[PDB]
């Protein structure tokens, strides 16, 4: 995205949660930034348009500001129903433009203890290396709230070329899970000296690492 | 062929008939206003130096800043002969209150026919109270029109337009006390410099006192599209 | 051009009664009629445009219809400023034609001349001529005629008359007639009179003056 | 609120020409619809021609080739000029806006509003001479009252007003149309009625004035032995 | 009330294309322009571009490669999307929204459905996620390229239930599926203890049970 948000924020009912969201000096800096919420499965809704003004029919709660390159939203009196996508937008005028979208942030009311994630990666088989295919599966689980963010690396440089995410799910029977396949030749594979699978939850970064 | 005086044949064009026209007219403080949508080169600018004296340049203005924001104009009973003028927000403005073609600009001229309120084109010369004119509007490229401008039944010049800016209010380009304060972004009507106004037939009707402007032709642009259009300034 | 007429040419009315006059034209004029009101003195002034509307204040009581080739101007409970001549006119050519008017008058209890005879000065006898005057004073109708007899001769020519128009307050006429005479003629003559025949009078009335005394 | 002011009275021989004007003011164009209308005196009102901003005329067949109208926007003023007069014209000449004044229905109406004041035009082989005025004296009154007049006798042009001490007499004066002698010369009396027993006693006198001339006589008017 | 609503859900091959309604009402239709946005499920919002109902002006995402194309129609209150040449991650949910100057892109549709998928029904293949080397060790099974849902995995035909995760599926490039199952075993019982999971993806009838043995 070219206005980065956090993916994730949390908050226990009846705090304030914020969202942060930057930019440049042809978006932000420059133009007018607006909020969505948007439900899963609803289309997004939207909450602040103009920097700072709710349409008729928003909650007061819900707040915006902005200043130099970088604008938030404010949600007081954080209740189960906030729970929520919220996407920042902005016009912009360099190459980028006209309109640009935030990544999302997921905010979880905070309803069950925060938990770190549990991970393995699995190199891929030898039968299926054999059958000219390679698959690294990475698997993740434990984990409260339940957003992650996992990044492929390949010998220490990136590659998201290649890579699925399932939705994490909370049906760990307790909390959310989710799994991450990167997908190859198997040229590829036994060339780099190792693959890794970079997984972050709430600012919290766990990565196993496998080799041939 | 009967009733000789009907002549205002002089390129109201855009409009499917001339009985799409809203011609409620009254002057009834015999002025000779009226007579200006037939004779075009009549003015009596005599009063008119003093009339836009009142006006005040862009000087009175300062450059920082840099939050633009937009406003609702005031829409004083000024007439809108200032640029600086503040249009009200276009709207639904009925037909029985006005007289002779009624303009909007992309910022190129542009006429507008009285409709259903619906909005199906009515051939009613503007009498029933069911033909109005549809005037709301959003800025271009995504809008339709910066704003428009037309004529009371009783000889004044009314103005509806997209909020200007703020920050301080600038609905027209003034570039010099702000770099963002383009006309494409505050441009609310006819007006796209405090010193040049669009040319279209019936500018020295609805603006009578900018009789000497010089008219040039130009090129403007809105989000990258290029409107060739003439425009009339001092 | 294109001809328009006025019916009645003249009327009189009590202050009250409701009063009509028609226009009528030539050619069809749609509702191109406009009603202008003269009063003595003064040049017209508008009334009705567009056939039925009055000009921004005139008293309701006024009241024009029509519509093509026959208009009708109507004055329903007449009042003491109504008193005038009424044009109407086309405007519908753009050459404009009138037409040729209506007189609207008082109508008032018929009330008798009171006559005065006036011998000419001796300071305008010693010129050439002598004028002799007869004055007929607040009469209604109007319809009066004067006679001038000079030893009994009645006389034809030698006399011009002109009447008022009716009077503001008493609704009445009053007439002068001159009957002018060389100098040398009149002190022929001795015996001068003026014989007044009105409505009024239920037998003719003479005033004289014998040129002695 | 446009406003016409129109040229003095004028007196021409038959035969010659009189160029009448109508300078316009107070109102929105340089120049308007003026249009021109006549009234011989005691007569009705003779529409004769027009002429619209633009400066296109129009005339009556009554009266083509005789009148032309011409505008001056300088001035704001235009002109009536109507040659080969003849008596048949004398006339109070009227200005007039015929505007375009109100838009309806898909018509427009123009009607006329200012009225200039009028200016009269005598035209006659007469030559400007003042009033000899004389007392119509009172004699012997009955009716308990008296009449009594003076006589404003061979002048030219028309008009001649008159007042009776001065204005402070109004009530029962009657001043009579002028009449138009045979010499060319015109001639009107006007009387009041006063009450008999203030004769000798009340001052009467009449004020004439003929402006034409720049004439003014204020004549005492006694009963005679 | 002001009103999107947009057309139905459909499924497209490959290299088909697809048009997209949406109906305007509560507003001045032309008053303001018309945007389109759509979001691949799971991912954030994508801008595909704009048109002006009044004038027709159009801004389209540069990635689509001119591929879009978008229009108006003013009796009708509806606006088209128009995407050619569709290719497997133009799955998406696509959106219609309203955009003005001010307000953004203020007022959105319910979102219409587009998948394109030439996907028939294809049995899953099956490999062994096998343990590698403090005394807890993982395996499990890959289930990889298999479509319709769901397929089913056991571990020593339900012999074996603690320890065993199996994980929601993926819906990949190709529009097939894959998951993976997976158990926590004792390191001490490798070599002693044997594991077999057993998928079945009934749609296929296809039954495989693979043993998971440490290379
Ligand atoms: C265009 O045409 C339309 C019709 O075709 C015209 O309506 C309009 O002209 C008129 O413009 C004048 C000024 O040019 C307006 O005059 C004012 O009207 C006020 C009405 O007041 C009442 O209603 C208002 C709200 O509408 C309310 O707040 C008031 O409390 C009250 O109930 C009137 O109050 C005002 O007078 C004030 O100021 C005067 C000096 O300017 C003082 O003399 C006065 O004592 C008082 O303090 C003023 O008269 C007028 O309303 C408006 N309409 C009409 C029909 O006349 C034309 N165009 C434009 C540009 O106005
Ligand atoms: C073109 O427009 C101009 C400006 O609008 C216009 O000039 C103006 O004309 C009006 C009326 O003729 C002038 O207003 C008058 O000003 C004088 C100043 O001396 C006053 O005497 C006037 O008072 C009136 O009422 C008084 C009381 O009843 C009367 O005694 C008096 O006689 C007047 O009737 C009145 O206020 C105005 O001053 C000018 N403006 C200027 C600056 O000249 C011009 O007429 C228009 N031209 C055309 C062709 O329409
Ligand atoms: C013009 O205005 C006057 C009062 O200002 C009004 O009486 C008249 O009806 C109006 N015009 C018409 C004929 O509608
Ligand atoms: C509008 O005017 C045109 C041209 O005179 C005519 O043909 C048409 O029928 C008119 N329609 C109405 C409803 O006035
Ligand atoms: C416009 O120019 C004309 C011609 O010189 C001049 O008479 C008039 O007063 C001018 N009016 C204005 C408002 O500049
Ligand atoms: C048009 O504008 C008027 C006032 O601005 C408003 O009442 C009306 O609802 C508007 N129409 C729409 C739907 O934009």
């Amino acid at each position: 995205s070219v206005l980065t948000q956090p993916p994730s924020a949390s908050g226990t009912p009846g705090q304030r949660v914020t969202i942060s969201c930057s930019g440049s000096s042809s978006n932000i800096g420059s133009n007018y930034v607006y909020w969505y919420q948007q439900f899963p499965g609803t289309a997004p809704k939207l909450l602040i348009y103009g920097n700072n003004q709710r349409p008729s029919g928003v909650p007061d709660r819900f707040s915006g500001s902005k200043s130099g390159t970088s604008a938030s939203l404010a949600i007081s009196g954080l209740r189960s129903e906030d729970e929520a996508d919220y996407y920042c937008a902005a016009w912009d005028d360099s190459l980028s433009g006209p309109w640009v979208f935030g990544g999302g942030t997921q905010v979880t009311v905070l309803g069950q203890p925060k938990a770190a994630p549990s991970v393995t990666l699995f190199p891929p088989s030898s039968e299926e290396l054999q059958a000219n295919k390679a698959t690294l599966v990475c698997l993740i689980s434990d984990f409260y709230p339940g957003a992650v963010t996992v990044a492929w690396k390949a010998d220490s440089s990136p590659v998201k070329a290649g890579v699925e995410t399932t939705t994490p799910s909370k049906q760990s029977n307790n909390k959310y899970a989710a799994s991450s396949y990167l997908s190859l030749t198997p040229e590829q594979w036994k060339s780099h000296r190792s693959y890794s699978c970079q997984v972050t939850h709430e600012g919290s970064t766990v990565e196993k690492t496998v080799a041939p | 062929p009967g009733a000789k005086q009907n002549i205002q044949l002089i390129n109201t064009n855009g409009s499917w008939h001339l009985n799409r026209t809203a011609l409620n007219c009254n002057d009834s403080l015999n002025t000779g206003w009226l007579a200006g949508l037939f004779y075009h080169h009549k003015f009596n600018s005599s009063g008119c130096p003093e009339r836009m004296a009142s006006c005040r340049p862009l000087t009175d203005f300062d450059q920082g800043w840099g939050p633009i924001s937009h406003a609702n104009g005031s829409g004083p009973d000024q007439r809108p002969y200032c640029w600086h003028y503040p249009p009200r927000p276009c709207g639904i403005v009925p037909a029985k209150t006005v007289c002779g073609p009624v303009y909007c600009f992309t910022p190129s001229p542009v006429v507008v026919g009285t409709t259903d309120r619906a909005g199906a084109p009515a051939y009613n010369w503007g009498e029933n109270d069911t033909d109005v004119f549809v005037l709301n509007n959003t800025r271009p490229p995504l809008g339709n029109w910066f704003g428009c401008t037309w004529m009371n039944s009783t000889g004044f010049t009314k103005a509806c337009g997209a909020p200007p800016c703020a920050i301080l209010y600038c609905p027209t380009d003034c570039f010099r006390k702000h770099p963002e304060a383009t006309y494409s972004r505050c441009g609310s009507g006819p007006w796209i410099t405090p010193r040049c106004l669009v040319d279209y037939p019936y500018r020295l009707w609805h603006y009578p006192c900018t009789i000497n402007y010089t008219v040039f032709k130009i090129r403007m642009y809105v989000g990258g599209v290029e409107h060739r259009l003439e425009a009339a300034c001092n | 051009d294109i001809q328009m007429t006025q019916s009645p040419s003249s009327l009189s009315a009590s202050v009250g009664d409701r009063v009509t006059i028609t226009c009528r034209a030539g050619q069809n004029i749609n509702n191109y009629l406009n009603w202008y009101q003269q009063k003595p003195g003064k040049a017209p002034k508008v009334l009705i445009y567009a056939a039925s509307n009055l000009q921004s204040g005139v008293p309701s009581r006024f009241s024009g219809s029509g519509s093509g080739t026959d208009f009708t101007l109507t004055i329903s409970s007449l009042q003491p400023e109504d008193f005038a001549t009424y044009y109407c006119q086309q405007s519908h050519s753009t050459v404009r034609t009138f037409g040729q008017g209506t007189k609207v008058e008082i109508k008032r209890t018929v009330a008798a001349p009171s006559v005065f005879i006036f011998p000419p000065s001796d300071e305008q006898l010693k010129s050439g001529t002598a004028s002799v005057v007869c004055l007929l004073n607040n009469f209604y109708p109007r319809e009066a005629k004067v006679q001038w007899k000079v030893d009994n001769a009645l006389q034809s020519g030698n006399s011009q008359e002109s009447v008022t128009e009716q009077d503001s307050k008493d609704s009445t006429y009053s007439l002068s007639s001159t009957l002018t005479l060389s100098k040398a003629d009149y002190e022929k003559h001795k015996v001068y009179a003026c014989e007044v025949t009105h409505q009024g009078l239920s037998s003719p009335v003479t005033k004289s003056f014998n040129r002695g005394e | 609120q446009v406003q016409l002011v129109q040229s003095g009275a004028e007196v021409k021989k038959p035969g010659s020409s009189v160029k009448v004007s109508c300078k316009a003011s107070g109102g929105t164009l340089n120049s308007y619809e003026i249009t021109w209308v006549r009234q011989a005196p005691g007569q009705g009102l003779e529409w004769m021609g027009g002429i619209t901003p633009i400066f296109e005329t129009t005339y009556a067949q009554k009266f083509q080739g005789r009148v032309t109208i011409t505008a001056d926007e300088s001035t704001s003023t235009t002109y009536m000029e109507l040659s080969s007069l003849r008596p048949e014209d004398t006339a109070v000449y009227y200005c007039a806006r015929d505007g375009v004044r109100y838009c309806g229905g898909g018509r427009c109406y123009n009607w006329f509003d200012p009225w200039g004041q009028g200016t009269l035009v005598t035209v006659s082989s007469a030559s400007t001479k003042g009033p000899s005025v004389f007392p119509l004296a009172p004699s012997s009154t009955s009716g308990g009252t008296a009449a009594l007049g003076c006589l404003v006798k061979d002048y030219f042009p028309e008009p001649v007003t008159v007042s009776w001490n001065s204005g402070a007499l109004t009530s029962g004066v009657h001043t009579f149309p002028a009449v138009l002698q045979s010499s060319g010369l015109y001639s009107l009396s006007s009387v009041v009625t006063v009450p008999s027993s203030s004769l000798g006693t009340q001052t009467y006198i009449c004020n004439v004035n003929h402006k034409p001339s720049n004439t003014k006589v204020d004549k005492r008017v006694e009963p005679k032995s």
